[PDB]
């Protein structure tokens, strides 16, 4: 019996198996329909994009289009993994601070549709915090859909200290979109969404000082890049380079009053008790691919020193193969039998109906 | 947002501790552990925590993890037992056994009603506890370890 671990995450599936190192499935979340009014999943779904209108059943970490998504799950277990769902217990992970609906209606598919003998919801900052063989830390999490921030003690996450932002990584890609026309160029569409996307994760960067960084990209084109497009057209980009993942720290930039993810990462510590913060401002954690732009860590550092008490030791933990960590979190964590012992059993679900999720899985 | 309404109501709640105290009450490596004043070890060992005899106690392979039961007599009450729990991480563990190290950590807490106090030691940032848990010249690092219980992905 080996179980299956899947983050469904907003914009990609990772999906793979308890004991390997890495999710040997990794695709858009995505659901392709004709973009002239049946319809392709993941990658397929991204190489003819051109005829197609995609859609992302997921939005801010909350799946919206359940159909979509039980098109997603099904594409999952049989067009890619090729195993039978009914022979394998199943992991699933979720941003905290959703609506319980979301896993009850989780629940119900797993056991209702694909017949899973077994199943459990993670909250996915908590894997990435085992990821890094660490107890006791904060977590920043930032996928396609949320940023997370999960104070942990001891291995219990801290609730009343939880922060959550609805701004990540797809939020940042509609952005750029919005600035490039400001140099004359128009992407508009869902497929050009990805080419945007493409863009961001190839050539962002977090300034470590966003005013010096914009007056440097007046001066000279030290900081221009080219990038050439799917039809063969080269464009530049400049200051857009890093206006845009600057989003993250100053969400004004796109009309939002939240604070910015260093003020958010603070402001979750100082929620917790005061003997335990030195403990978790030496051991911040990033965790997601919104977290892998170039500069980042040095940013979040610089501004956490600004917020803290002069003498704080901080510390920003980045680890490598961060776009991964709460899948091999998982990974890890499914690997051992008294974890499974706490998963929903089907026997169990047909008793209890959704409901049973709250009580077994936290 | 509403916590109530929210995926992370029940977190902080005495069901959360009873539903993670009766999974720890699943591993056998935890059956008569802290009966005693004394040292107590176990190495990860693919997924597995496996004892350490007791001859051996102090010597850490770099490449593995372990996990450390210190249990003494509390200033309180000197024929109670209370909990340090520390988990050493080598200098060249894998992921996978520092992780069960640190998830095996908190159970063994939860095992033991959450009255140890955890400490996460890495090969060389020791902490002055963990310093003084062996005798005068008792921990040594040894080359090696054993192997992953990672299959690698190509
Ligand atoms: N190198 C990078 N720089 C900036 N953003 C990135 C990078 N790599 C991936 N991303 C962004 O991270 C998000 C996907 O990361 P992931 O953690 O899988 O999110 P999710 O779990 O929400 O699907 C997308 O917004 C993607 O554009
Ligand atoms: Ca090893
Ligand atoms: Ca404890
Ligand atoms: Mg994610």
């Amino acid at each position: 019996t080996t179980a299956l671990v899947c983050d469904n995450g907003s914009g990609l599936v990772k999906a793979g198996f308890a004991g390997d190192d890495a999710p040997r499935a990794v695709f858009p979340s995505i659901v392709g329909r004709p973009r002239h009014q049946d319809s392709y999943v993941g990658d397929e779904a991204q190489s003819k994009r051109g005829i197609l209108t995609l859609k992302y059943p997921i939005e801010h970490g909350i799946i919206t289009n359940w159909d979509d998504m039980e098109k997603i799950w099904h594409h999952t277990f049989y067009n890619e993994l090729r195993v039978a769902p009914e022979e394998h217990p199943t992991l699933l992970t979720e941003a905290p601070l959703n609506p319980k609906a979301n896993r009850e209606k989780m629940t119900q598919i797993m056991f209702e549709t694909f017949n899973v003998p077994a199943m459990y919801v993670a909250i996915a900052a908590v894997l990435s915090l085992y990821a890094s063989g660490r107890t006791t830390g904060i977590v920043l999490d930032s996928g396609d859909g949320v940023t997370h921030n999960v104070p942990i003690y001891e291995g219990y996450a801290l609730p009343h200290a939880i922060m959550r932002l609805d701004l990540a990584g797809r939020d940042l890609t509609d952005y750029l979109m919005k600035i490039l026309t400001e140099r004359g160029y128009s992407f508009v569409t869902t497929a050009e969404r990805e080419i945007v996307r493409d863009i961001k994760e190839k050539l962002c960067y977090v300034a470590l000082d966003f005013e010096n960084e914009m007056a440097t990209a007046a001066s000279s084109s030290s900081l221009e890049k080219s990038y050439e497009l799917p039809d063969g057209q080269v464009i530049t980009i400049g200051n857009e380079r890093f206006r845009c993942p600057e989003t993250l720290f100053q969400p004004s930039f796109i009309g939002m009053e939240s604070a910015g993810i260093h003020e958010t990462t603070y402001n979750s510590i100082m929620k917790c008790d005061i003997d335990i913060r030195k403990d978790l401002y030496a051991n911040n954690v990033l965790s997601g691919g919104t977290t892998m732009y170039p500069g980042i860590a040095d940013r979040m550092q610089k501004e956490i020193t600004a917020l803290a008490p002069s003498t704080m030791k901080i510390k920003i933990i980045a680890p490598p193969e961060r776009k991964y960590s709460v899948w091999i979190g998982g990974s890890i964590l499914a690997s051992l039998s008294t974890f499974q012992q706490m998963w929903i059993s089907k026997q169990e679900y047909d008793e209890a109906g959704p409901s049973i999720v709250h009580r077994k899985c936290f | 947002y509403n916590i109530a309404d929210s995926n992370i109501a029940n977190l902080g709640t005495e069901l959360e501790k009873k539903v993670k105290l009766e999974a720890s009450q699943h591993e056998d490596a935890w059956k008569g552990a802290g009966k005693q004043v004394g040292v107590e070890i176990w190495r990860i060992q693919q997924f597995k925590v496996v004892p350490v005899p007791k001859k051996h106690h102090g010597s850490f392979y770099t490449g593995d993890s372990y996990i450390v039961l210190s249990t003494y007599h509390p200033k309180t009450n000197p024929d109670k037992l209370a909990y340090d729990v520390h988990f050493w991480l080598g200098a060249f563990t894998t992921q996978d056994e520092a992780g069960t190290a640190a998830y095996k950590t908190v159970e063994l807490d939860d095992y033991l009603g959450g009255l140890p106090v955890q400490y996460r030691e890495v090969q060389g940032y020791e902490s002055e506890r963990f310093l003084s848990l062996f005798p005068k010249g008792g921990l040594r690092i040894l080359d090696g370890g054993v192997e992953t219980g990672f299959h690698h992905v190509e």
